[PDB]
RNA sequence: AUCGAGAGG
């Protein structure tokens, strides 16, 4: 299991990783010292030898250098040591171990080996600082948010191996996921928030900024966009520069909300020929989701165009955002006093309803659903009341939160944040759930030693009215801590179980392969599937679409 | 240093989960993270 | 360890050309100038003066990476205006303005009594 | 007086000068301020060799502290950068050398001040390398406090430097910029829960400019010609010299570009 | 361990002030903030370097060697 | 703290004993110790089972009898609704551990992040002791200019964290600047 | 209506409309007969498996059946003319593009399906976060273990 | 990492002139992304910045003690008396442009700690290396200049990519490649071969 | 057991080269170019063996026989020139 | 070099919309029953009133890089206050003898009605909108 | 349930449906009762469905259960991936466990079985078995270090 | 080595 299946391997490097927007997604930033340590054997060739002479001259300390030269006899020549290294002739049929060079294929991997996508080949770009650099987008298949994340790079030692990595393991080839038939990588973080903000009609770009952004697109048409507004002043909408970034010839249609062609809400999107007619850019268009722009670009234009597009969008949007800026801030957590009073009245109403249901239980005059114990029914109804109360409180807050506040902006982009986070910070965190239950009395009849005996009221049970900004009472904090402890246990438990599972699945299914007859067979050749996936087709290149005959009136179908 | 000096280790029916009895005697939130979480606690 | 020196950003090494000039592709008069061992603060100034001149159609400044102090400026000029000439005129204009400000400030300081 | 940018100084102090600059392109004010922090050259110790250190502070820590201490740089233009200069490690024109040896004789904890530092390299009649003390006592910045019975012996060599290489060389700590105080340009949209005016304080720089009339429309063309600025000087280089040197350094950079084009 | 020379954000020297400031708070029984104002360390970052700083050097000085 | 009936059921310790404690504390006369409180009987030691028998109040103010505007920001507190409390807890913060005591506002923050900071703080660099230059430990890391925290828990002065800080009060801006 | 579909017809049609700059006023050049016959011909020239065995041909016909239905829905003679004024050439181009896209869509022989399937389960399963049923990782463990014991057995009676 | 839950690597060192500057001129020692905070759900980091700014301008020490009654509105009022925004949202000028940033940026004094873990210690690169004799495999760890482990699950990702040769070169040439002579007749490597 | 020939007229296999087949062919040709074995195609401006192999495949200059294989083990052979690449 | 269509319109409604700088404009044709216009205008750029009459013109001309205005080189293609450039997202018929025209200028949206001007409205994407006081 | 059925017009309309949910499963007895549709009835346990209705119904239920888990996440996995596991258990007449019981016990190969669990016991029995390993399996090939007949390795490449 | 402890993801 530990030596034959897995082997500690030569030419393996690891570093703390940090994310660089300028670096293209396909490239990995390789710290110079590691590249200098790492060697790839290259046979001398007539074209190769002249470059390689100079690289050997530059030597081990400075890349492009060569740690070793390999004779036809192959007795090792150590370059750093060798006196002859000053005077060596390169010869032919002799293999020079080049220092690792830019635009050379490597494999970059996050320790979760759950996915083939998690190990992806990258172009080498040698960078001075010590941290491996990677694009912001490429983080998502890697599942690495690199506060301290460490990633491992393996360098091919053979040209056939290099060809296999480049021809099949490249990031562009792995953009569109085999599973879930959606792109793995999407625009992330400030690029998404800023793309939404840039796309708003309210946002407008001056000609100087326009020229800088045009320049920022690595490939520009060279033709200044005609001003969206000319006569009062030459103005350019943010969508037009972003459209200059969009690859020409690409058409996107998106309708989710009432998306009239007029589209006053500006929901949904029309791009025609890489030029976007209507909409505000949202997460799904720019997202990993199928029907996202990335899926369309990857299939329509090929993978390389898609990866470059990733880069270009990131540069233009990040520049724009840097000009506008962004800050989360305390006041996005702060909520209007009128809305806060409505919030408190909502919580009070839920409390009175809980007491009334409890009183009816105390009367023993109750309706118990069949197959439900009466205590079970009471607890379920009360739990539902508290859950509905927290959700409703958050919804009132969400309406109260203005368009300008930044947490809503992050959520509207979909970059980061969710309604539940808004609700818990704003109004009410909700009832703590332990073992699928409201907080128990460890002491008989008391949830807390402070709490009185036989209290089934929500405060004893630990549903926390208080906002995070408002602050939490001590009892509430302890209840939250109990729930969190259970959550962390379950996190680690789930990981361990998934490790055992995933290994079992892989070991069972490793033998099974598509064969040339298209039978899907194990090593013995027992046919699991006569045609793989019951369609005989690759999971890639499959997008969900509507089937028109099904649905609608029969008269509508005939008409 | 101080935290290492005050440590509780439980050899190993839900020990990890915070108990109502634990309140006021053990820190609610100081616990190992990862395997053996909640087994060990700081007074 | 791996990190480069502050001086390397500061000064030209290995005979780096301070200015490299290459033709732009797809714009007739445009030309790209790679300033080397140069920083943003000069580049935005050069570009602003280039924008001011009527004859230059395009002026933009871009840096490939924060790590390396290489600054690229591209200028497209009207026909009959050399791009390099345009850049010269803009730079000279900046120098004239700077001298005027220094003289005015010196007079003002002499007026100031503290 | 001169056509072009005209500057009126609100306040003159040796530490700081507050001025109003009009008819200036903003990118030029920003360019000058970034030059003023970074490009102005000043002399600070680049090398410290310690003979013996008995103090509790480690030698690297002390050397760093020494690097931050201000050294007068009025005549720093006369001084030549060591990399520019022909000498080996140091010539007297490029390097000003300061030695300090302090022994904790006093039962009271000894204090080591900038005033104790002394120069061993010939001035040649230029005002360079004198430690600057603004303290009323004249007691220098404390490099180290010495226990009784503790002696530290070090020599220091000061070479020309620029702030882009290191923070100590930058003459000016703080530079204050205000433009469009009324927000007539509306470059920035204020975040207000209820009202923008109450949440954001009115700047003093707003008051100089006439308050915008409510009726007039916003003009897209206008770019602010007037900025309000203040410079704070360590005093290794005086304020007036500091701003003039920032201007001059920008001119020198532009001239280097122009000459590079001519050579091309 | 020792008073920082300069506020890292500003770069303005803070080494000279510290001794006076200590005496100052005892001399007038002044609140610390007014003493910072008298020092002229108006920037809250400059103030921060002083208020947050502690001199552990005295503790190291107590050790006899 | 022990609470027993007098008129209204009141904490046993009262103001005067605190004033004497603080007077002895300022001296550094009549000696007042925690053992003196226990000999006085104002404070008692309770095991978990005894705790099951006892009924306790978080706040000393809650026990005193309560007889209308309230600031909105204040955390909603359920009224105790209990006539009799055997004892009153000294402070909620005391249930929190040392690492929890370090966290500025656990009360205003999520529990899992409080746990994570507890984990990180042991890893975080600080000056371990004044004796370090004399000491020879295998690995030691000491901050160049250690700075006391701007916001301090009342617990920290007992913890000595302020005296031997592990952090720098960096000016921190929340912004999007070129995606780093 | 939405199902995973081998080729996105609507994208091909939209791309055709912009490519050929089609106008609605001009009548379609295309014979009604040629629309129907060309759709049938496109259906004929898609092979999941090469060669002719009656069982192999039949397994292909079963295999292509849903895709054939999608194509018939997407292109009807009436629909072809109404939705767009397809030049006969743009219809032939659509036909060629659909065939080529399906050929790209066929799985390359030798791809290891099972390892991909296991990983494809695994990443959701790693991220998988836990009216009452056995749910999530415990439920999955029961399914994989084929254990007789069910923590929450349930029968759905209709 | 902060005193609150969030931790991070420094992606870059920016000179002060590049960094955005308030009218006062304070340059943040540290810039953090907004997007991290909402999912972290730690309000107290923001609260600590506000309280520390109030405390620094007043010069008074600021108490964050848990379960002690504190008004964010009160702290905001104190900041208003200082004149700083109740939000602490600060008008900022973009460094390279000198232009005012369109959106004002939160600026606060935040306590932060330096984590023990450091890149320079952590990095290990081994092109070729010492081999533990019996396995013939790479040794383990930076100290022994050890080769990183290739997971069997990692091998599974590679099989899913389908490249037999990369896995083969990692599996034999990179680690414990070996040549032997096995006797055909015995079916077993009874044969020992003198090549000389 | 032996001589499990598949007639060249009677081959059924995907005419398109498997991406694995293209990768292996390109890598083998690139190994030969690194080996400095003679290159049939006219070469303009590329050192790298893989770029040359890609051009040679587009040229179809690469002579190689790819044995399409079946679970039964009858071997069908498709010349690189025969196989469609796209 | 001929304007494709010229119209005189009276604006029924100004809607601030979600965006403050860009307001929606609902406008009814003058002397035509069947022509209706819904536009996105910038109020900061253009003063608007709840009731107002503004001349509306669409021109094919007065690709090419937008050339910065040189006053001597520039002849005003229009004396009109407001000009936008954009492409029609769709040309549709709400009713027979009632063509509806949809033109977008950098996402800013335009709705037009009637078959009298559909011959005036053209298939070519390029359009210039001219608004006069 | 609130399930949707075709209307007389054929537009898909929704009709409320009455259902029953049973704590226990006794499939054979429940199916032979009045008032139920024998066709419609389902058991959450895959094994009961398989025993009553045959192996193919069991495989359908297996995919349904896996789908319910993935849907509880809201994640989506393409039908082929789930299907392959379901079919691997299904193709063996008895439903086959992912665990070593069954999966490792399937005869084909010796090393593919040995890798997962109980390695040495498998090898001991195989030694008594005198098992011959094709070594075709991927894990087996990795143990050999010989190139696996996998992806690029599988097809032979010969000169013209 | 071995064993343990601890810690990072
Ligand atoms: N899948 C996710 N969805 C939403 N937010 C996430 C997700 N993963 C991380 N975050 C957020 O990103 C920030 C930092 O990540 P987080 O603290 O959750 O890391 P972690 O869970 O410890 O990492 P890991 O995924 O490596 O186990 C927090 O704001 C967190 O809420
Ligand atoms: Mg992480
Ligand atoms: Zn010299
Ligand atoms: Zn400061
Ligand atoms: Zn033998």
């Amino acid at each position: 299991r530990g030596n034959l299946m897995g082997k500690r391997v030569d030419f393996s490097a690891r570093t703390v990783i940090s994310g660089d927007p300028n670096l293209e997604l396909d490239q990995v930033g390789v710290p110079k010292s590691i590249a200098k340590t790492l060697t790839y054997p290259e046979v001398v060739t007539p074209y190769n030898i002249d470059r390689l002479t100079q690289l050997v001259r530059n030597g081990p300390n400075e890349h492009p250098g060569a740690k070793y030269v390999i004779r036809d006899s192959g007795d090792r020549i150590d370059l750093r040591y060798s006196k002859r290294a000053g005077d060596i002739q390169l010869q032919y049929g002799w293999k020079v171990e080049r220092h690792i060079m830019d635009n050379d294929p490597v494999l970059f991997n996050r320790q979760p080996s759950l996915h083939k996508m998690s190990m992806m080949a990258h172009r080498v770009k040698v960078i001075p600082y010590s941290t491996f650099r990677l694009n912001l987008s490429v983080t998502s298949p890697y599942n690495a948010d690199f506060d301290g994340d460490e990633m491992n790079l393996h360098v091919p030692q053979s040209e056939e191996t290099r060809a296999e990595l480049s021809q099949l393991c490249a990031v562009p080839l792995q953009i569109v996921s085999p599973q879930s038939n959606k792109p793995c990588m999407g625009i992330v973080q400030d690029t998404l928030c800023g793309i939404r903000k840039l796309t708003l009609r309210d946002t407008f770009i001056e000609l100087d900024q326009v020229l800088n952004m045009l320049y920022w697109v690595p490939d520009w048409d060279g033709v200044i966009p005609t001003p969206a507004i000319i006569k009062p002043k030459p103005l350019w909408s943010g969508k037009q520069i972003l459209s200059v970034a969009i690859p020409n010839g690409i058409h996107l249609q998106r309708f989710d909300e009432g998306t009239t062609l007029l589209s006053p809400k500006d929901n949904g999107m029309l791009i025609i020929d890489g030029q976007i007619i209507f909409g505000v850019v949202e997460k799904k268009t720019v997202g990993s989701s199928n029907g996202g722009l990335i899926h369309v670009v990857t299939r329509e234009k090929g993978p390389q165009v898609c990866a470059k597009l990733f880069g270009n969008i990131q540069k233009v949007v990040n520049f724009w955002l840097l000009h506008n800026g962004f800050s989360t801030g305390i006041g996005d957590t702060i909520a209007d006093g009128p809305t806060m009073r409505e919030i408190t009245e909502t919580i009070a109403e839920a409390k009175k309803k809980v007491l009334d249901v409890t009183k009816e239980a105390q009367a023993n005059l109750l309706t118990a659903k069949h197959g439900m114990t009466l205590r079970e029914s009471f607890e379920d109804n009360v739990v539902r009341f508290l859950n509905e109360a927290r959700d409703k409180a958050g919804r009132l807050a969400e309406v109260n939160l203005k368009d300008l506040n930044n947490v809503k902006q992050m959520v509207m982009a979909g970059s980061k944040g969710s309604f539940i986070n808004i609700a818990q910070m704003s109004a009410c965190v909700g009832q703590q759930s332990v073992e699928g239950k409201r907080i128990a009395f460890g002491f008989v009849d008391r949830t807390l030693p402070h709490f009185s005996k036989d209290d089934y009221s929500p405060e004893s049970k630990g549903f926390v009215e208080n906002s995070y900004l408002r602050g939490l009472t001590p009892q509430e904090f302890f209840f939250h801590a109990m729930g969190g402890r259970e959550g962390l246990i379950d996190t680690a438990v789930k990981t361990a179980e998934t490790g055992y599972i995933q290994r079992r699945l892989v070991k069972a299914l490793e033998d099974i392969m598509v064969h040339y007859d298209n039978t899907t067979r194990n090593s013995l050749g027992n046919v699991i599937q006569f045609i793989y996936g019951e369609d005989g087709m690759d999971a890639a290149h499959i997008e969900k679409q509507s089937l028109d005959t099904i649905g609608g009136s029969d008269a509508a179908f005939e008409k | 240093t101080l935290s290492h000096l005050r440590r509780t280790n439980t050899p190993i029916a839900k020990p990890r989960q915070l108990h109502n009895t634990h309140w006021g005697l053990v820190c609610p939130a100081e616990t190992p993270e990862g395997q053996a979480c909640g087994l060990v606690k700081n007074l | 360890m791996n990190a480069p020196d502050r001086f390397e950003l500061f000064l030209l090494g290995e005979g780096e050309s301070k200015l490299k000039i290459d033709p732009d592709t797809k714009a007739p008069n445009a030309v790209v100038i790679t300033f080397e061992k140069e920083d943003h603060t000069l580049g935005n100034l050069i570009r602003a003066e280039l924008l001011n001149d009527r004859k230059v159609l395009f002026a933009a400044y871009k840096v490939e990476h924060p790590f390396f102090a290489r600054f690229k400026l591209r200028i497209q000029t009207t026909e009959g205006y050399d791009p390099k000439d345009a850049l010269k005129n803009a730079c000279n204009s900046i120098i004239n303005k700077l001298g005027a400000l220094k003289t005015n400030f010196e007079t003002e300081w002499n007026l100031q009594t503290l | 007086s001169e056509e072009g940018p005209q500057v009126k100084i609100r306040e003159a102090s040796k530490d700081n000068v507050d001025f109003i600059l009009s008819n200036v392109d903003l990118a030029m004010a920003n360019s000058l301020r970034r030059v003023m922090i970074a490009e102005i050259p000043t002399l600070a110790i680049d090398s410290v060799e310690v003979e013996t250190n008995t103090t509790v502070l480690a030698d690297e820590f002390i050397a760093h502290r020494l690097g931050l201490i201000p050294l007068q740089s009025m005549d720093i233009e006369q001084l030549e950068y060591s990399r520019d200069c022909f000498c080996e490690d140091h010539c007297d024109k490029c390097s000003v050398v300061l030695t300090l040896q302090a022994f904790g004789e006093s039962e009271s904890t000894t204090n080591v001040y900038s005033k104790d530092l002394v120069i061993v390299s010939n001035l040649m009649g230029r005002n360079i390398g004198h430690p600057i003390i603004q303290d009323k006592e004249g007691n220098g910045v404390l490099i180290c406090k010495l226990r009784k019975g503790q002696e530290l012996k070090l020599t220091c060599v000061a070479k020309k430097g620029i702030a882009k290489e290191h923070a100590k060389w930058g003459p000016a700590a703080a530079i204050e910029f205000e433009y469009d105080p009324w927000n007539k340009l509306k470059h920035t949209d204020y975040w207000y829960e209820q009202d923008s005016a109450k949440e954001w304080p009115q700047s003093k720089n707003c008051e100089y400019e006439d308050p915008p009339n409510e009726g007039d429309p916003f003009d897209y063309k206008a770019q602010a010609d007037t900025f309000y600025m203040n410079v704070e000087s360590v005093g290794s280089i005086p304020v007036d010299q500091v701003v003039v040197r920032g201007i001059d350094t920008l001119q020198k950079k532009v001239a280097s570009i122009l000459l590079a084009l001519t050579q091309m | 361990m020792i008073v920082p020379v300069r506020c890292f954000s500003c770069g303005k020297v803070v080494g000279d002030k510290w001794e006076s400031y200590l005496n100052l708070l005892q001399e007038d029984e002044l609140d610390e903030g007014t003493a910072l104002s008298r020092l002229g360390l108006k920037r809250y970052c400059c103030r921060r370097m002083i208020l947050t700083h502690v001199d552990l050097i005295e503790k190291f000085l107590r050790y006899n060697p | 703290f022990i609470v027993e009936d007098d008129g209204h059921k009141e904490l046993k310790v009262r103001k005067g004993h605190i004033a004497k404690l603080m007077a002895t504390e300022y001296q550094d006369v009549e000696e007042y110790t925690w053992s003196s409180l226990l000999n006085e009987g104002l404070v008692e030691y309770i095991d978990a089972e005894e705790e099951e028998s006892i009924l306790i109040a978080m706040q000393p103010e809650d026990l005193e009898p309560a007889e209308l505007d309230v600031d909105p920001a204040k955390r909603i507190r359920v009224s105790h609704h209990a006539t009799t409390f055997t004892h009153c807890e000294i402070h909620p913060s005391m249930i929190l551990g040392v690492a929890a005591s370090i966290i500025p506002f656990p009360d205003h923050n999520q529990s899992p992040r409080n746990t994570y900071q507890s984990a990180m703080g042991k890893q975080a660099m600080g000056v371990f002791l004044t004796n370090y230059n004399v000491r020879m430990d295998t690995m030691a890391n000491i901050l160049y200019y250690p700075q006391k925290p701007l916001g301090t828990t009342r617990a920290m002065e007992y913890l000595k964290f302020r005296e031997l800080p592990a952090g720098q009060n960096a000016i921190v801006a929340i912004a999007c600047y070129s995606g780093y | 209506a939405n199902w995973p579909l081998p080729v996105n017809i609507r994208r091909i049609i939209q791309n055709a409309q912009q490519t050929f700059h089609i106008d609605h006023t001009k009548p379609s050049d295309l014979t009604i007969k040629d629309i129907v016959l060309g759709v049938k011909d496109l259906q004929e020239n898609l092979l999941v498996l090469r060669g002719k065995n009656e069982i192999i041909q039949n397994a292909q016909r079963d295999a292509v059946t849903l895709f054939c239905c999608l194509l018939r829905s997407r292109l009807a003679t009436r629909r072809v003319l109404q939705e767009y004024r397809l030049t006969k050439q743009a219809f032939d181009w659509v036909l060629s593009n659909i065939e080529a896209q399906f050929l790209r869509s066929v799985v390359h022989p030798g791809e290891m399906v099972g390892v991909l399937a296991a990983q494809s389960i695994g990443e959701p399963a790693t991220q998988m976060t836990l009216k009452k049923v056995t749910s999530g990782v415990p439920r999955l463990k029961e399914i994989l273990n084929v254990a007789k014991n069910m923590k929450t057995p349930s029968l759905t009676v209709y | 990492a902060s005193r609150h839950g969030q931790k991070g690597t420094i992606g870059i060192t920016y000179r002060r002139e590049d960094m955005p500057f308030t009218a006062e001129g304070i340059v943040p020692d540290l810039i953090i992304n907004p997007h991290a905070i909402p999912s972290r759900m730690t309000v107290a980091h923001l609260i600590e910045c506000l309280l520390s700014k109030v405390a620094a301008l007043s010069g008074n020490e600021g108490d964050a003690s848990p379960f002690t009654d504190i008004t964010v509105e009160g702290i905001s009022k104190l900041l208003r008396e200082h004149g700083y925004q109740s939000r602490g949202f600060e008008v900022m000028y973009n460094g390279h442009t000198g232009k005012k940033l369109m959106a004002q940026i939160f600026f606060g004094p935040t306590y932060y700690q330096r984590l023990r873990h450091m890149v320079d210690d952590k990095i290990h690169a081994r092109a070729r290396g010492p081999m533990q004799v019996l396995t013939r495999q790479p040794v383990e760890g930076r100290s022994r200049d050890g080769g990183l482990r290739f997971g069997e699950m990692e091998r599974d990702c590679m099989i899913a990519h389908g490249a037999a040769s990369f896995l083969k070169e990692r599996l034999m040439e990179a680690s414990d490649a070996f040549r032997v002579h096995i006797c055909g007749i015995c079916g077993l490597m009874t044969v020992i071969a003198k090549l000389n | 057991l032996k001589e499990k020939a598949i007639p060249k007229d009677q081959r059924a296999t995907t005419p398109y080269m498997t991406k694995y087949e293209r990768a292996r062919i390109l890598g083998t040709r690139a190994l030969q170019i690194s080996m400095n074995a003679p290159v049939f195609v006219d070469l303009e401006g590329e050192t790298d063996p893989l770029r040359i192999a890609m051009k040679e495949l587009a040229e179809k200059k690469i002579p190689l026989v790819i044995r399409r294989y079946l679970p039964d083990g009858s071997f069908e052979d498709w010349s690189v020139e025969e196989l469609i690449v796209d | 070099s001929n304007t494709l269509f010229d119209d005189i319109f009276q604006v029924s409604e100004v809607d601030p919309g979600r965006y403050n700088k860009v307001c929606r404009i609902e406008a009814a044709s003058t002397t035509q029953d069947q022509c209706k216009l819904t536009l996105d205008i910038n109020v900061e750029l253009f003063p608007v009133a709840a009731q107002d009459s503004l001349t509306v013109t669409i021109a094919s001309s007065l690709t090419r890089s937008w050339r910065p205005p040189q006053a001597g080189d520039r002849s005003l293609a229009d004396d009109y206050d407001y000009v936008m450039y954009g492409t029609a997202y769709k040309f549709e018929e709400v009713s027979k003898d009632l063509i509806a025209v949809y033109y977008s200028f950098g996402g800013l949206l335009m709705r037009l009605e009637g078959n009298y001007r559909n011959l005036n409205n053209l298939k070519q994407e390029n359009a210039y909108l001219l608004i006069r006081r | 349930y609130d399930r949707k059925v075709p209307s007389p017009t054929g537009e898909y309309v929704k009709e409320p449906e009455w259902v029953l949910e049973t704590d226990g499963v006794n499939l054979s007895e429940v199916m032979t009762v009045p008032g139920i549709d024998p066709t419609r009835i389902y058991t959450n346990s895959f094994i009961d469905i398989m025993e009553v209705l045959g192996i193919e119904a069991g495989r359908a239920a297996l995919y349904k259960e896996v789908y319910n888990v993935i849907a509880s996440d809201g994640s989506y996995v393409n039908y082929r991936h789930m299907a392959l596991l379901v079919d691997v258990m299904t193709t063996q007449g008895g439903l086959t466990s992912v665990t070593r019981h069954g999966f490792n016990r399937s005869n084909t190969g010796a090393l593919m079985r040995c890798s997962f669990e109980e390695t040495v016991e498998i090898l001991f029995e195989a030694g008594a078995s005198a098992e011959l390993d094709d070594c075709r399996g991927v894990s087996e090939n990795v143990i050999l270090g010989q190139m696996a007949p996998i992806g690029t390795g599988a097809f032979d490449v010969m000169i013209d």
